[PDB]
RNA sequence: CCCAUAUCCGCAGCAGGUCUCCAAGGUGAACAGCCUCUGGCAUGUUGGAACAAUGUAGGUAAGGGAAGUCGGCAAGCCGG
RNA sequence: UGCUUCUGGGUCGGGGUUUCGUACGUAGCAGAGCAGCUGCUGCGAUCUAUUGAAAGUCAGCCCUCGACACAAGGGUUUGU
C-alpha cells in the first residue's frame, strides 16, 4: 500500500488516516491530521513552523 | 458491471452549485435528486456522481427560467472511498447533462472525481483531471 | 382523523423492554443445533473487548468495483486466552422444557473460578467445594462419580461443559472470573461425555473453537448510558424551537379514547446496558499470544506475510482504557457490542454460511499498531525513533 | 513511632480534575485535608495558614498542578478530645517536582 | 438614627416604587464598558454530595444556506 | 469490581504515549535604528544558538517491581 507524505509537515502518512484536498486546478494535497491541514489553508508557511520537516531541512536542524 | 458506491452527501435540495463547463451557465440551483425516495422532512441530498435536476440562475438568459439535468462532479463535503481516504474538493460543481447522459457542455474546467469518472463516461471523456 | 403524511415508526418493538440488563456477562441465549454426524466440538467461547484498528486487505470478489484493490476496513480486538474446563452438566428433554438433571464438578478449582461462588472473597474463609473435593479420591465417591456419568449417558440428550477464564492474565483489575456453560455439539453423547471427561482442567485455545474467517455471532451488553431523554432514547423528532414545556419532547402521546398511554410510545428512560446479540462478523485473525523460547519472546502478532516487521497489535502507548494485549486475541470485522474491558461472548452461527461474502478467505497486508491516544502518526517506537533522531533526554 | 512527619506531593490537578471553576480551590482544601486523612490514620487535621494561601496562590479557578507539604503527626495538646492524635499540614516551597519521592524527614 | 436589594410605601428584612448633594487612576470621544485606589460588603430567607432526563440562561458546530415556519420569530452578519 | 500466596492494591517518582509548538536565563560583530563618550558603551520590537525546547498527561491512558506508608479489621442479621 502506497504511504504519502502530508504537503504541510513532511511525515508519512498511512493508509487510514489525514484527508486530501483537491483545488479547482488539480493539485492535489494529502493532510495528516487537521492541523496541518488548517495551517495549510491558513496560508502558512510550513519553513517558518518549528516542528515541520521543511523547517528541520532548511535550518539543517538533526543530523 | 462495478457499482457505485455510497458517499457522504452533502448538496441537500437549494444548493446553488457552480456550473463548471462553458455553456454559459455560471450557477446551478439544485431542484432535486434524481433516484431519491423519500422521507418525513427530510430533503433530498446530492453526491458526486449523483444526477439531479437544477436551474441556472445566472447566466445566459436561453439557460435560465428552466429545469436541467446536470451532474455533480466535484463537492466540498469530505466522503471517504473504499480504499481509506478521505477527499473534499475547493468548491462544489456540476455540469449539464440530457436524461441519457451526454453532456450539454463542450469542455470541464476543472478536475472530475473519479466516483462521477467510473460512472458516466461522456463526461470522463470531456474530462481535465481525475479525483 | 388519520395522521397526514407516512412516516415509519420511531425505533424497534422488538428490543423492546430498555431495562438495565439482568446479567453483566453476555448469556448464549440459543446454541446451534447439534448434528451426531460432525466430530465433538464446542460452540462458544468468552473474550474481552480490547479496541479498534484498521486493516489494509486484498478484496477478492469477482465483479465488484473493489476486485483486488486494497480497501481500509476497521477491525475489533478481543483478547481471549484460553478457558479453562472445571466441569459439566446435562440436560434432560422434558414436555416442560429442557431441565438440567445433572451437574458435575472436577476435583480442583482455580481460586480464579472460586471467586466466582462468594459475593466477598475478602471476607471469606473460601471454603466452596472443599466437601465436593473429596469425592474424587475414595472409592466410595469415585464409584458415585461413574453413577453419575452412567447416568447422563443413559438420559442426558444435552451436554454442555462448564469453562471459566483466566482472569490474571489479563490487564484488567477484576480477578474473579467468568463462568458460563459451553455445550458440546458433536456425535452420540456418550461420546460427547467421555470427550469433556478428559478436558476436565484443562485448557481449551480458541483455536480448538474458531478458525479463520469464520463468522460468528458476538453476544454482549451495550454500552450504558444512563437516563436518557425521548430525544436520545428512540431518536425522535426535535420539536420546534418556540416550545414552552421544552422541546425535546414527544408532543402527542396517545388518542383520547384509548384512555391510557400505550407501550408502543416513545418515552424517556434508561439507555444503553442492554443485552444485544449481533450476528455475521468474519474472524480475521486468530493471533497468538506472547510466548519466551530461547530466553527471547515471540511478541510479533501484527506482522504479516506483505509487512514483515517486529510489531504486535499492541498499539503505542497500550490499548486505551483497556491495557496490553499479551494474550490470544481475535480480529472481528467492524464494530461489536459493549465497552471496553467488557467481557463478550462469541458464538458459533447458527445458520448454513453459503455466500461469497461469507466464505471469503482473508489475507491481511497490513495491520495499524500506530496510537490510539490521540492522532498518533508512528507504527513502531523503533520507527518514531529512527525518524525523530536524538532528543535532549538522551 | 506515634510522633512522625515526612513530606509529600500532592498532585492536585489529578484530585481536582473535573469540579467547576468557584470550587476548585476549596475542593483542593477538602482534598488535602483528606489526604492527610489517609496517609496518617488521624481525624484530626489542621491545615496552616502558608498552605492556605499557598493554594489560593494564584486565584480561584488556577490551584497549582502540584503541591510539596509536610504531614506532621502530634500528641493532642490541653482538652483531651475523642482524638489522640492530630496532623499538622505544613507547606514546604519548591521549585520543581522532578525525582521528588515521599521522603520520611525526621528530627 | 435610617433615607433603601433590612429602619419609608407595597400585609414581609418583598428583584417593585420613592426627591437631591459630592464624585479619584488606567484605557477611551466619553459621567460608555472593563480593571484598580479611598470607603463598603460577604453573594442577597441555608449548607453538603452528586453531574440523569426535561428545563432556564449562555456557547460552538462539517456540507448546504430559509429547503424550516403564517411570517428569517429567534439567532447571525455589520459595527470604532 | 479490589481489599497479606513476601504478597496486595494506594500515593509519589520514573518510562511509554500524546497535545501545543521551541521555555526562564545566558550568548551573539543578527536587528529598523537612536543617543552619549572618544571605535567603545548604553536603549531597541524582532531574530538565531542553547531548544522538536518548555509545559501538561488519568482524574475514566499504558508499563513499572523505584521510595513511602498501609493493609490479618469494624458494624447488622440469617437455621433444614
Ligand atoms: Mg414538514
Ligand atoms: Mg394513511
Ligand atoms: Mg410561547
Ligand atoms: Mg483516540
Ligand atoms: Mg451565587
Ligand atoms: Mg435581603
Ligand atoms: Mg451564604
Ligand atoms: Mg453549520
Ligand atoms: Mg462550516
Ligand atoms: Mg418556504
Ligand atoms: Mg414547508
Ligand atoms: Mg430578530
Amino acid at each position: 500500500m502506497k504511504v504519502e507524505l502530508c504537503s504541510f509537515s513532511g511525515y508519512k502518512i498511512y493508509p487510514g488516516h489525514g484527508r486530501r484536498y483537491a483545488r479547482t486546478d488539480g493539485k492535489v494535497f494529502q493532510f495528516l491530521n487537521a492541523k496541518c491541514e488548517s495551517a495549510f489553508l491558513s496560508k502558512r508557511n510550513p519553513r517558518q513552523i518549528n516542528w515541520t520537516v521543511l523547517y528541520r531541512r532548511k535550518h539543517k536542524k538533526g543530523q | 458491471s462495478g457499482a457505485k458506491f455510497r458517499i457522504s452527501l452533502g448538496l441537500p435540495v437549494g444548493a446553488v452549485i457552480n456550473c463548471a463547463d462553458n455553456t454559459g451557465a455560471k450557477n446551478l440551483y439544485i431542484i432535486s435528486v434524481k433516484g431519491i425516495k423519500g422521507r418525513l422532512n427530510r430533503l433530498p441530498a446530492a453526491g458526486v456522481g449523483d444526477m439531479v435536476m437544477a436551474t441556472v440562475k445566472k447566466g445566459k438568459p436561453e439557460l435560465r427560467k428552466k429545469v436541467h439535468p446536470a451532474v455533480v462532479i466535484r463537492q466540498r463535503k469530505s466522503y471517504r472511498r473504499k480504499d481509506g481516504v478521505f477527499l473534499y474538493f475547493e468548491d462544489n460543481a456540476g455540469v449539464i447533462v440530457n436524461n441519457k447522459g451526454e453532456m450539454k457542455g463542450s469542455a470541464i474546467t476543472g478536475p472530475v472525481a473519479k466516483e462521477c469518472a467510473d460512472l458516466w463516461p461522456r463526461i470522463a471523456s470531456n474530462a481535465g483531471s481525475i479525483a | 382523523s388519520h395522521r397526514k403524511f407516512s412516516a415509519p415508526r420511531h425505533g424497534s418493538l422488538g428490543f423492546l423492554p430498555r431495562k438495565r440488563s439482568s446479567r453483566h456477562r453476555g448469556k448464549v441465549k440459543s446454541f446451534p443445533k447439534d448434528d451426531p454426524s460432525k466430530p465433538v466440538h464446542l460452540t462458544a467461547f468468552l473474550g474481552y473487548k480490547a479496541g479498534m484498528t484498521h486493516i489494509v486487505r486484498e478484496v477478492d470478489r469477482p465483479g465488484s468495483k473493489v476486485n483486488k484493490k486494497e480497501v481500509v476496513e476497521a477491525v475489533t480486538i478481543v483478547e481471549t486466552p484460553p478457558m479453562v474446563v472445571v466441569g459439566i452438566v446435562g440436560y434432560v428433554e422434558t414436555p416442560r422444557g429442557l431441565r438440567t438433571f445433572k451437574t458435575v464438578f472436577a476435583e480442583h478449582i482455580s481460586d480464579e473460578c472460586k471467586r466466582r461462588f462468594y459475593k466477598n472473597w475478602h471476607k471469606s474463609k473460601k471454603k466452596a467445594f472443599t466437601k465436593y473435593c473429596k469425592k474424587w479420591q475414595d472409592d466410595a465417591g469415585k464409584r458415585q462419580l461413574d453413577k453419575d456419568f452412567s447416568s447422563m449417558k443413559k438420559y442426558c440428550q444435552v451436554i454442555r461443559v462448564l469453562a471459566h477464564t483466566q482472569m490474571r492474565l489479563l490487564p484488567l483489575r477484576q480477578k474473579k472470573a467468568h463462568l458460563m456453560e459451553i455445550q458440546v455439539n458433536g456425535g452420540t453423547v456418550a461420546e460427547k461425555l467421555d470427550w469433556a471427561r478428559e478436558r476436565l482442567e484443562q485448557q481449551v485455545p480458541v483455536s480448538q473453537v474458531f478458525g479463520q474467517d469464520e463468522m460468528i455471532d458476538v453476544i454482549g451488553v451495550t454500552k450504558g448510558k444512563g437516563y436518557k431523554g425521548v430525544t436520545s432514547r428512540w431518536h425522535t423528532k426535535k420539536l420546534p424551537r418556540k416550545t414552552h414545556r421544552g422541546l425535546r419532547k414527544v408532543a402527542c402521546i396517545g388518542a383520547w379514547h384509548p384512555a391510557r398511554v400505550a407501550f408502543s410510545v416513545a418515552r424517556a428512560g434508561q439507555k444503553g446496558y442492554h443485552h444485544r446479540t449481533e450476528i455475521n462478523k468474519k474472524i480475521y485473525k486468530i493471533g497468538q499470544g506472547y510466548l519466551i523460547k530461547d530466553g527471547k519472546l515471540i511478541k510479533n502478532n501484527a506482522s504479516t506475510d506483505y509487512d514483515l516487521s517486529d510489531k504486535s497489535i499492541n498499539p503505542l502507548g497500550g490499548f486505551v482504557h483497556y491495557g496490553e494485549v499479551t494474550n490470544d486475541f481475535v480480529m472481528l470485522k467492524g464494530c461489536v457490542v459493549g465497552t471496553k474491558k467488557r467481557v463478550l461472548t462469541l458464538r458459533k452461527s447458527l445458520l448454513v454460511q453459503t455466500k461469497r461474502r461469507a466464505l471469503e478467505k482473508i489475507d491481511l497486508k497490513f495491520i495499524d499498531t500506530t496510537s490510539k491516544f490521540g492522532h498518533g502518526r508512528f507504527q513502531t517506537v523503533e520507527e518514531k525513533k529512527a525518524f525523530m533522531g536524538p532528543l535532549k533526554k538522551d | 513511632n506515634e510522633v512522625v512527619t515526612r513530606e509529600y506531593t500532592i498532585n492536585i490537578h489529578k484530585r481536582i480534575h473535573g469540579v467547576g471553576f468557584k470550587k476548585r480551590a476549596p475542593r483542593a482544601l477538602k482534598e488535602i485535608r483528606k489526604f492527610a486523612m489517609k496517609e496518617m490514620g488521624t481525624p484530626d487535621v489542621r491545615i496552616d495558614t502558608r498552605l492556605n494561601k499557598a493554594v489560593w496562590a494564584k486565584g480561584i479557578r488556577n490551584v497549582p498542578y502540584r503541591i510539596r507539604v509536610r504531614l506532621s503527626r502530634k500528641r493532642n495538646e490541653d482538652e483531651d478530645s475523642p482524638n489522640k492524635l492530630y496532623t499538622l499540614v505544613t507547606y514546604v516551597p519548591v521549585t520543581t517536582f522532578k525525582n521528588l519521592q515521599t521522603v520520611n524527614v525526621d528530627e
